[PDB]
């Protein structure tokens, strides 16, 4: 398994959680809740929507640009099974982590002098 | 007496009460039941049991993962109810004259009375059921403070969602997994049972493994496991500054 | 004259009165039957409810659809503290029971 | 061998008898009127319903004239009421369509416009070889 | 070399498997009849791997290759794709790929040399086809069917198209390739031939429905088994296809 | 005024969404693709007359002319000028990204 | 259909089991009655 | 020519390049070394379907999925490969040259705290704030006499 995003409004999608559009073109689209499904209904942009992590980085209020996000992506070329891999990767994923939570404290500081 | 029950018995039962005082519950009077000991002689149960003596026995010394069992208890009560709802019939037309949520014709027939099976208004709920063939999917240690941890699922967490069961609180103790649902409601006593005969299903001889568990908030649409999972996606707050 | 459709009955006959329950704590109708050849074990315990949660399962059954699949489901979870035993009742049998 | 496929799981029914939905396909038809269920069991007042994966009888409302005289076979390929698959996603399309085929289930057309849902393409290994687009 | 089998009583073998030079995937099902057929016939010679996509048994139709790649859709999972990317030997270089069309089995069609595409594909997924399967790509219909993969089976040998494609066409189609060309059938005149069939250079999976005339036409085309070759069609074969196929 | 606004958010009175009508607009293939998913002889005015930013025919060049002052007009393109959201929006937002080798 | 008194049924049931069920209950019968032992004889 | 005739002329028109090239070819050498599967023989390779009949049948029998896999070392094939790790994705953060990424994470991190990036920082600006928190809280008592009266 693994853990999605909304399309909406970009919260952690667990599985059974939330609700997926299938459009004719071809495209797909999951929520999260039942809110975000229902504002997605109306027309309403996400980026306008205050709530919503469009808007908070189309307004600069989350730490977009750092090394440490770039250590997640989509990976479509697979890696063969390696144990040794996997531990070091376990291990990175915490140290990323954690320096990510004091760089992003560090911005918050620097919004808010 | 011991040995009148050795020398005249052929059931031998041990009474054991819960241990209430571990739940969150504001009940504090425990609840006792006989519990049958099957196998052996009548001698060696009665050896069992007294050996068995003021001891506490936990839930996996007595069921084990990936078995079925019953589950016995008391259902929901909904208090007095209509015919529509306690026994599903079709509501009459609308504006029907005296009332639509009800049957037409309770006696249209002989004899000149209203028959036992005939549907009527009253009692729904709060019956006695016993449901059978439910599969344990984990025993849980309370102890374990990882114990809805999984192999493929490396966050260490407990069964207990974020701001607890709701209408619960929090288990700290041993826990039973069970597929499905049963018969009662939260903070409910339920039995469970052994299974009176050997399992014929694919089902009740299938091992079960556990990639991830749910600890979501019940309280809402949650869609964080752990609060410190919440604090990552979410970030630096301003009550974070202030304090 | 006859019921022109047919129509299967509302409800169950096996779970009359519809009233109810004569105590709190469900009570064990059967035992298992017993067989001196086992060892001995106990046939039955206590737990409280606690509530519902949703799982994800690695399904190995062979013939579904589902065989080698993710399944999600729902469970239950029952808190279940130790028990204390405290007693021990004998049982005779005679032509009442 | 009756229409009704084997080896499906339970799904939620969108579509009633009654029911207009859209021609997935390039018949010649644009819409698709259904009048029965492949299936369907016996209950009193019950409509017999169909979902994604489901064979119906259907005629035509809208389309070309030669075939709006017939009862023809098709199968829901898209529907619009929210349905959970096994892997806990409720989902739905945008609009319900199906397509025309035969008792044996080969299309009457060459080509589907828009998505087929995984049962139907399961099911029907013909909608899968003319299918675009599986969702 | 050309084997009548079936899929749980299913002639539409193409649908279900993906059989290239390097490796053979076959659905997952109940049984081990359709995995034996191939392992009786690739004597372990070529990996088989069974696999899922995107949950489902229409791997066939769902996935492209060749003994260079193999190209699986978006909606596959991370599992599937470790399991084929453990079970394919290193040398196989396997991508998933965001094209809109997810049924690549439907819209590419491919051997060792040359690919052809449903003509609405992406730009990006043009490279990333002439890329991880190393070929010359080249947008294309097929008897006015743009689902190029389900209605040809292509190899290094030759081709099998539609039954009512013309002889334009085929000469057309057969110099841009650089292979011979046939327009046959499968499964008593079913035209879907790439749901219909698999091949590569040395084996062919038919349904067990397909006739011996048109066996036997897959057999020339394909040049399986000893002294098979496109050029008895003609000659030798070609009374016994006016006789059928009239 | 909405006409019959109690069934708005149903899904078989669905328009035509923003991310689609960039595609259009980009694009006269998917257009057409949209275009022949319909049936010009049952549209409003034949189906000569349409705004591919409203995604709406019109009955006549006098009609669609008209509408073009009005403000619903005006409104699909000021959220055309800022942007549909679409997937790639939706994945910086959260800092995501796609590694194709 | 054959219902679920059918007597076929029945015998398929009882040699299932016999055969299948058996000896999967009978080993975890033991490790349940060898850890209350270790309780009792504690 | 009829229709019909055209279609059959159709089926038996063989097409071929006009150039005259031909592809190469792959077929593995191992093939000509095949021996032929027949049913009868006592000395066949034992298949999949043969041990699916000997252990159970079909419905019973679970095949293993990872028997075939090829790995670096052999012992690695039955793992739990792990999926979830604290609200995040492993799969996402697989990299093959991991090690080169986070030795250069750490590289800037240091010197980030050496430049201090981290580094953290009046009577008179408390006694002015805790003087209008007062003027404020008069203000509120005031109003809300005024919202009584
Ligand atoms: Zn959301």
């Amino acid at each position: 398994m693994r853990i999605e995003n909304c399309f909406f409004c970009g919260r952690p999608a667990w599985p059974s959680k939330g609700i997926t559009f299938m459009r004719n073109d071809g495209k797909a689209f999951r929520f999260c809740r039942s809110k975000c499904h229902k504002n997605f209904k109306m027309k309403r942009n996400p980026r306008k929507l205050k709530w919503t992590k469009a808007y908070r980085k189309n307004a600069g209020k989350e730490m977009v640009v750092d090394s440490t996000l770039q250590f997640a992506a989509r990976r479509n070329v697979p890696v063969r099974y390696n144990r040794e891999l996997w531990q070091k990767t376990l291990k990175a994923m915490e140290r990323i982590s954690e320096i990510r939570a004091r760089r992003e404290r560090v911005f918050y500081k620097k919004r808010m002098a | 007496e011991l040995e009148r029950i050795k020398k005249y018995c052929t059931v031998v039962r041990v009474l054991a009460h819960t241990q209430i005082r571990k739940t969150p519950l504001k009940q504090k009077k425990a609840h006792l039941m006989e519990i049958q000991i099957n196998g052996g002689s009548v001698a060696d149960k009665v050896e069992f049991g007294r050996s068995l003596f003021e001891k506490p026995v936990t839930i996996d010394t007595i069921f084990e993962k990936d078995e079925m069992i019953d589950v016995i208890a008391v259902t929901k009560g909904h208090g007095f109810v209509g015919v529509t709802a306690r026994w599903g019939t079709k509501k009459l037309p609308r504006k029907t004259h005296k009332g639509l949520r009800k049957v037409a014709c309770i006696g249209a027939w002989h004899p000149s009375h209203v028959q036992w099976t005939v549907a009527r208004a009253g009692q729904m709920g709060y019956h006695h059921r016993t449901s059978v063939n439910h599969k344990i999917y984990r025993i849980g240690k309370g102890d374990d403070e990882a114990n809805a941890s999984t192999e493929t699922d490396l966050t260490k967490k407990k069964i207990t969602p974020m701001g607890g069961f709701v209408r619960y609180g929090e288990v700290n103790n041993d826990y039973v997994m069970i597929k499905g649902s049963v018969p009662g409601v939260k903070k409910r006593i339920m039995t469970l049972r052994k299974s009176l005969f050997t399992h014929t299903s694919r089902k009740a001889l299938e091992k079960v493994e556990l990639k991830w568990i749910d600890t979501s908030s019940e309280f809402g649409h949650g869609a964080f496991q752990t609060a410190a999972e919440k604090k990552q996606f979410m970030g630096t707050l301003k009550k974070d500054l202030q304090t | 004259s006859h019921r022109k459709y047919e129509a299967p009955r509302h409800g169950s006959l096996a779970f009359l009165p519809r009233k109810r329950a004569a105590r709190h704590r469900g009570r064990v109708k059967s035992f298992p039957k017993d067989d001196p050849k086992k060892p001995v074990h106990l046939t039955a315990a206590m737990g409280y409810k606690a509530g519902m949660t949703t799982i994800v399962r690695d399904l190995d059954r062979p013939g579904a659809k589902a065989h080698k699949k993710e399944v999600v489901e729902a469970v239950t979870i029952i808190d279940c503290p130790p028990m204390v035993v405290v007693g021990l009742v004998g049982y005779i049998e005679t032509p009442r029971g | 061998k009756r229409g009704a496929p084997g080896g499906k799981l339970k799904m939620t029914l969108g579509l009633p008898v009654g029911a207009i939905m859209n021609c997935a396909d390039n018949s010649g038809a644009r819409n698709l009127y259904i009048i029965a269920v492949k299936g369907a069991g016996a209950r009193l007042n019950r409509l017999p319903a169909g979902g994604v994966g489901d064979m119906v009888m259907a005629t035509v409302k809208k389309g070309k004239p030669e075939l709006r005289k017939k009862v023809h076979p098709a199968v829901i390929v898209r529907q619009a009421k929210p349905w959970k698959r096994f892997d806990g996603v409720f989902l739905y399309f945008e609009d319900n369509a199906g397509v025309i085929v035969n008792p044996k289930g080969e299309m009457k057309g060459s080509a589907i416009t828009g998505p087929v849902g995984k049962e139907a393409a399961e099911l029907w290994p013909r909608i899968a070889s003319n299918a675009g687009v599986v969702m | 070399m050309a084997v009548r089998a079936q899929f749980e009583n299913s002639n539409e073998v193409g649908v279900f498997a993906t059989l290239t030079n390097s490796y053979c995937l076959v659905a997952l099902g109940a049984s081990e009849n359709f995995y034996s057929v191939f392992e009786a016939e690739l004597q372990d010679v070529i990996p088989i791997c069974r696999t899922t996509i995107a949950g489902t048994r229409i791997i066939g139709r769902l996935t492209a290759g060749n003994r260079k790649g193999l190209l699986v859709p978006t909606t596959t999972t991370d599992q599937e794709l470790q399991h084929l990317r453990n079970s394919l030997p290193d040398d196989i270089r396997i991508q998933r790929i965001e094209e809109r069309l997810s049924a690549l089995g439907n819209v590419i069609v491919c051997n060792d040399h040359t690919a052809l595409i449903h003509p609405d594909l992406e730009r990006e997924t043009e490279e990333i086809i002439a890329d991880v399967l190393g070929v010359e790509v080249f947008r294309q219909t097929i008897a006015d069917h743009v689902l190029v993969g389900s209605y040809m089976a292509l190899s290094n040998q030759g081709g099998l198209v539609h039954p009512k494609t013309s002889i334009q066409d085929q000469d057309e189609l057969s110099s841009l390739l650089g292979v011979p060309l046939v327009a046959g059938s499968v499964n008593r005149g079913s035209n879907v031939i790439g749901g219909g069939m698999v091949v590569n250079d040395w084996l062919a999976v038919t349904g067990l429905d397909t006739t011996a005339p048109e066996l036997s036409v897959i057999e020339s085309v394909f040049r399986l088994g000893e002294g098979a070759g496109p050029g008895a069609i003609n000659t030798s074969m070609k009374n016994t296809i006016v006789e059928s196929f009239y | 005024g909405v006409f019959a606004k109690r069934t708005m958010t149903k899904t078989r009175r669905r328009l035509r969404d923003l991310d689609q009508i960039e595609r259009d607009l980009r694009s006269p293939r998917h257009l057409q693709q949209y275009k022949e998913t319909k049936a010009a002889e049952d549209l409003p005015g034949l189906g000569l007359y349409y705004c591919i930013e409203c995604a709406k025919w019109f009955e006549s060049e006098t009609s669609l002319v008209g509408h073009r002052k009005g403000k619903p007009h005006k409104r699909r393109l000021k959220q055309l000028k800022e942007g549909a959201y679409t997937h790639e929006e939706a994945m910086a937002a959260i800092g995501y990204r796609i590694d194709n080798g | 259909a054959k219902s679920a008194r059918a007597s076929r049924i029945k015998e398929n049931h009882q040699r299932f089991k016999k055969n299948i069920a058996g000896p999967v209950e009978a080993a975890r019968l033991e490790r349940l009655s060898a850890k209350l032992m270790a309780i009792a004889q504690a | 020519i009829g229709t019909r005739l055209q279609e059959v002329m159709a089926r038996i028109h063989v097409a071929t390049p006009m150039d005259g090239t031909t592809r190469e070819t792959f077929i593995p050498e191992a093939v000509k070394n095949l021996k032929k599967y027949d049913k009868n023989d006592p000395n066949r390779r034992v298949l999949a379907r043969d041990i699916e009949e000997a252990n159970g049948g079909a419905g019973v029998f679970n095949v293993d999925l990872r028997k075939d896999w090829i790995l670096e070392n052999p012992e690695w094939k039955y793992d739990k490969i792990p999926e979830i790790f604290d609200g995040k994705n492993v799969y996402d953060y697989i990299d093959p040259d991991i090690d080169a990424k986070l030795q250069a994470l750490e590289e800037e991190e240091e010197r980030l705290e050496k430049e201090g990036f981290y580094d953290e920082d009046d009577e008179e600006e408390e006694e002015i704030l805790q003087k209008a928190e007062y003027i404020r809280e008069q203000h509120a008592l005031i109003r809300n006499e005024a919202k009584m009266r």
